[PDB]
């Protein structure tokens, strides 16, 4: 087969700037290379056909060049919506092959998180147990520390954290922290906290509530 | 409208048909054999014209038995077409010379 | 419009056959091939096989396991893939793409998240999240909804019949013994809610469940 190599797998760039993905085929294939885009839980988007030809609905932001064994996909002025995975695919010999892929990161300005905490509902307790959810939205960089401390005493179990990818709406990041307790334990307390600690805040950014 | 003309015409029509069908069938036979370069239609077309008109560049030769049978079909059809048009021209000139004289 | 149409998800007990369907509106030429692309979680795209319906010929990736079988349908313009007898490695999103015989995949399908597990289907249960019984927000108020206790993947989650994306940060699923759990966030101007309405539409393309619930504030 034809080996398509995409170096590097991760490429970080600041907004409004020209990123250049690269694809290298294991033998000369002319211009029979095609660039696709895929975002998180998305499907592939045909960006470029035959190395350097445009597709309707694709911005002039996207170019595409190269021929033979070396091919390039360029973006003048990257913006948050471009945050995706980029593949090359060849159609010069059978079978068609894909590339290993390449991720676009946007290094943006630093952003402190938006913190939010949520008690259980009148269907979740009406159906039994309880869960207290805590969001940390649109922060940058992606490094942040969730903290669950009940009655002051730090709780460590049942903390199912979950992290977004880089948000392709504004180059930010988000995180949720599920903490699940059946009301057997939920009813015999009344103090639930959720702190975070980001590169932008030396102090903890906290949220809490009461069952009253 | 005689016959040599009324046969060259049919040869041309049938050649066009064979170029199209050969493009299609060549793609249909080449896909599936690893290493086959003859696997898209627009170039199976130009390969069919380069093969029927006995040029043979050699950059998109078929690599499978059925693809090669298709190639032989295209070759024979193109050779027949052009030899038959040559016969037609020869008959036309013979006629015009059987008139510059008499017989 | 939307042309290739794929079922959202399939669950198969580890060993049976699974038959994936891809149905195409739009143009349907005779020079259309139909390709399949396996995308494992955390992996890239991997070409599986192609088929031309206006003749019925199929090619299969001879470099990876060739268990499958592509078949065609004369009229309705629908193609099938026969992934039979699998392990837990054959669990991926399976795309079908249309190629005009000129090499590139013009249009893709939404994909089919195929799951291999001895378990059975458990629909979710959605519990909403208005801001705490008394917490102070700003010009933008943030809501959310919890979708837990479900099997298998995925869950389509939208806000207001899909008509809203302003501040929607949906989070990946988590493991919690045989069932899932994930949250969806939404951020609207507090100049709106609750002085307007916010429902969330959560489909589970496996148990086939639309579920809704408006987000009304805590008293
Ligand atoms: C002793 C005298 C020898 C005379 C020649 C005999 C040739 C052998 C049989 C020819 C086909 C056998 C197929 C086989 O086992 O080969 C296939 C195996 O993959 C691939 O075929 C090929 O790729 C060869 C295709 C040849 C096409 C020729 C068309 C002529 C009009
Ligand atoms: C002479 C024309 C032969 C038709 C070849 C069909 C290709 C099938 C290969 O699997
Ligand atoms: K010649
Ligand atoms: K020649
Ligand atoms: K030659
Ligand atoms: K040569
Ligand atoms: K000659």
């Amino acid at each position: 087969d034809i080996l398509l190599t995409q170096s590097p797998a991760i490429l970080s760039v600041s907004p409004g700037e020209r990123v250049s993905f690269s694809c290298r085929a294991s033998q000369s294939i002319g211009t029979d290379i095609h660039w696709y885009q895929q975002r998180t839980n998305g499907s592939p988007r045909l960006l470029i056909k035959y190395a350097s030809e445009s597709i309707s609905g694709i911005p002039s932001r996207f170019s595409g060049s190269g021929s033979g064994t070396d091919f390039t996909l360029s973006i003048n002025s990257v913006e948050s919506e471009d945050i995706a995975n980029y593949y090359c695919q060849q159609s010069n010999r059978w079978p068609f092959t894909f590339g290993s892929g390449t991720k676009l990161e946007i290094k943006r300005a630093d952003a402190a998180p938006t913190v939010s905490i949520f008690p259980p509902s009148s269907e979740q307790l009406t159906s039994g147990g309880a869960s207290v959810v805590c969001f940390l939205n649109n922060f940058y960089p992606k490094d942040i520390n969730v903290k669950w401390k009940i009655d002051g005493s730090e709780r460590q179990n049942g903390v199912l954290n979950s992290w977004t990818d880089q948000d392709s709406k504004d180059s930010t990041y988000s995180m949720s922290s599920t903490l699940t307790l059946t009301k057997d334990e939920y009813e015999r307390h009344n103090s639930y906290t959720c702190e975070a600690t980001h590169k932008t805040s030396t102090s903890p950014i906290v949220k809490s509530f009461n069952r009253n | 409208s005689a016959l040599h003309w009324r046969a060259a015409g049919a040869a041309t029509v049938l050649l066009v048909i064979v170029l199209l069908a050969g493009s299609y069938l060549a793609v249909l036979a080449e896909r599936g054999a690893p290493g086959a370069q003859l696997i898209t239609y627009p170039r199976a077309l130009f390969w069919s014209v380069e093969t029927a008109t006995t040029v043979g560049y050699g950059d998109l030769y078929p690599v499978t038995l059925w693809g090669r049978c298709v190639a032989v079909v295209v070759m024979v059809a193109g050779i027949t077409s052009f030899g038959l048009v040559t016969a037609a021209l020869a008959t036309w000139f013979v006629g015009r010379e059987q008139e510059r004289r008499g017989h | 419009q939307v042309q290739l149409q794929q079922p959202g998800a399939e669950l198969v007990k580890p060993g049976a056959s699974v038959k994936l369907s891809c149905k195409a509106s739009g143009y349907t030429f005779t020079s259309d091939w139909i390709h399949w692309v396996k995308q494992r979680p955390g992996h890239g795209l991997e070409w599986i096989g192609e088929i031309i319906p206006s003749y019925g010929r199929a090619n299969y990736n001879e470099k990876i396991q060739k268990k499958a079988t592509l078949t065609a349908d004369k009229s309705s313009s629908t193609a099938f893939m026969q992934l039979s007898s699998l392990t837990s490695e054959d669990s991926a999103v399976y795309y079908c793409a249309r190629e005009r015989g000129d090499g590139y995949f013009a249009v893709w399908g939404a994909g089919t998240t195929v799951t291999v597990s001895s378990a059975k289907t458990t629909p979710p249960s959605v519990y909403p999240l208005a801001p705490g019984s008394a917490a102070q927000t700003n010009s933008m108020v943030t809501l959310g909804c919890l979708v837990k206790g479900y099997f298998p993947e995925p869950v389509t989650v939208t806000w207001n019949s899909g008509s809203l994306s302003s501040g929607v940060h949906t989070f990946p699923a988590v493991l919690q013994s045989d069932l899932y759990t994930l949250s969806s966030s939404v951020t609207v101007p507090s100049s709106s809610w609750p002085s307007e309405t916010v429902t969330c539409n959560v489909a589970h393309p496996a148990s086939s469940t639309k579920v809704d619930k408006k987000i009304v504030p805590r008293d």
